[PDB]
């Protein structure tokens, strides 16, 4: 019955994606099934003219880049785009498949732009939102593919410049980063990675004293936290630690955050050990 | 282990007002 005919429709709508006559509506229909549909993403896997088609579009945008005159019309039918690639990302049975074709590299011209325009930060906030969902498989495929890649000073540049979106899905990247025991080894590996990360989160600190974001502090917090299980790291904490993390400074943005005040309290309590 | 948003989600809602408020008569 309708089970049956909606399933036919997305057959449809997959094949339509092969021709430039109709890909857009076939974009605008199959983003709208990404979280009703499970087998989304082995279907749009199954032939890779699909997937071919999809980067087309992703690719179509790179002369917007310099300078910037992404439209919002161009911008939004690209995150559709990526909408559909983030649900081949994020699904079980082409995930793998999804990082041995190194798929998230066709992103990364779009994380290194800073145009502040909104096409643009829609287009790094829908880009960033792929490389989420990569991490939130916690996979350790994930972390060794971007480990491989330059991803770390692409989120380190939105984290301090970019809106509170991006700056909190950028930063929720790093955090799972660091999370990995690998992670946290390749950021300590080097004096450069560890201070430019220690830098950057610094600087953050210091923009949400003046204007304060529960939902970023979180991230940014999590981070510190985790950087304190590294020795070497926790003995760089206890001397460049922003003031305003050891005040109560977000004491009234924390107010009903009990996670973050706990995340806080633990942090400065590994930093006096 | 969630942003508390979505930011496709948010992206749709930002690009939609733009795309009205971009075009030309």
């Amino acid at each position: 019955g309708p089970h049956m005919l909606e399933r036919e429709k997305i057959y449809q709508w997959i094949n339509e994606l092969s021709s430039p006559e109709t890909r857009e509506n076939a974009l605008l229909e199959l983003s709208k099934k990404r979280e009703s549909v499970p087998d989304l993403a082995p279907m749009l896997w199954h032939s890779f003219g699909t997937i071919a088609a999809l980067l087309q579009e992703i690719v179509n945008i790179y002369p917007s880049i310099n300078p910037p005159t992404l439209t919002a019309h161009q911008s939004n039918r690209v995150c559709n785009a990526l909408a559909l690639l983030q649900c081949v990302a994020s699904h079980p049975e082409t995930r793998s498949a999804f990082l041995a074709a190194h798929i998230p590299l066709f992103l990364y011209p779009f994380l290194h732009t800073v145009s502040k325009t909104r096409p643009f930060e829609y287009l790094r906030l829908t880009s960033l939102g792929v490389i989420g969902a990569l991490v939130k498989t916690d996979e350790q495929e994930v972390i060794n593919f971007l480990l491989t890649t330059e991803i770390i000073p692409l989120c380190l540049r939105i984290m301090e410049s970019g809106s509170e979106l991006s700056k909190t899905v950028a930063t929720f990247i790093l955090q799972k980063i660091l999370l990995d025991d690998t992670g946290l080894a390749y950021i300590c590996q080097t004096y450069e990675r560890f201070s430019h990360v220690a830098m950057i989160l610094g600087k953050m600190v210091l923009q949400l004293s003046k204007e304060p974001s529960a939902r970023l502090l979180k991230h940014v917090v999590r981070c510190y936290l985790r950087l304190s299980d590294n020795p070497r790291a926790r003995e760089a904490l206890r001397q460049c630690l922003p003031d305003q993390l050891k005040d109560t400074t977000f004491a009234q943005v924390l107010k009903d955050d009990t996670t973050t005040k706990r995340w806080l309290a633990q942090l400065v309590k590994n930093l006096q050990e | 282990d969630d942003l508390g948003f979505d930011p496709f989600v948010e992206t749709q809602k930002g690009l939609a007002e733009l795309m009205e408020n971009e075009v030309v008569q």
